[PDB]
């Protein structure tokens, strides 16, 4: 499934339909298009847990958790610089939300299904 | 390269830690609280958030400032 997540990324940085940064995900959360969402937990922040969760709870945003804000920022590439190996000088974000255009794709009905069931 | 008259400085756009919970007020159930006005023209959208004056209130695009 997490091949799948990280195609879903990867063609969202493609046709660029993703809002990173968490201004841009309260814009599309004010202008009601949050579709998927990656959250972080068990992380060292002090009470931004509580309203990321509290945006995330708030009407028909899927919950997914991953591990750290560090290994967030190569998947959506923050910072990835000398794309040949691995970058020397990148920082972190929290949660970055993805609007999907081209929603066709192979693994989508197994993803859809999960996400529906 | 130098004058006489001291250099004055321009407006740069500081530093500031997580400002998103200086607009959207953590209540205690999971229902969202605002406090700082939107702007209610249809020229630009409700996401953008509109300046916090004291005595009046900031467009963010139009300079449509309103007042008490
Ligand atoms: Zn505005």
């Amino acid at each position: 499934v997490n091949t799948a997540l990280q195609e879903v990324l990867k063609t969202a940085l493609i046709h660029d339909g993703l809002a990173r940064g968490i201004r841009e995900a309260a814009k599309a959360l004010d202008k009601r298009q949050a579709h998927l969402c990656v959250l972080a937990s068990n992380c060292d922040e002090p009470m931004y847990v509580k309203l990321v969760e509290a945006l995330c709870a708030e009407h028909q945003i899927n919950l997914i958790k991953v591990d750290d804000n560090k290994k967030l920022g190569e998947w959506v590439g923050l910072c990835k610089i000398d794309r040949e190996g691995k970058p020397r000088k990148v920082v972190g974000c929290s949660c970055v939300v993805v609007k999907d255009y081209g929603k066709e794709s192979q693994a989508k009905d197994v993803i859809e299904e999960y996400f529906k069931c | 390269k130098s004058y006489t008259t001291p250099k004055k400085n321009k407006h740069k756009r500081k530093k500031v830690k997580l400002a998103v919970l200086k607009y959207y007020k953590v209540d205690e159930n999971g229902k969202i609280s605002r406090l700082r006005r939107e702007c209610p023209s249809d020229e630009c959208g409700a996401g953008v958030f509109m300046a916090s004056h004291f005595d009046r209130h900031y467009c963010g695009k139009c300079c449509l400032t309103y007042c008490f």
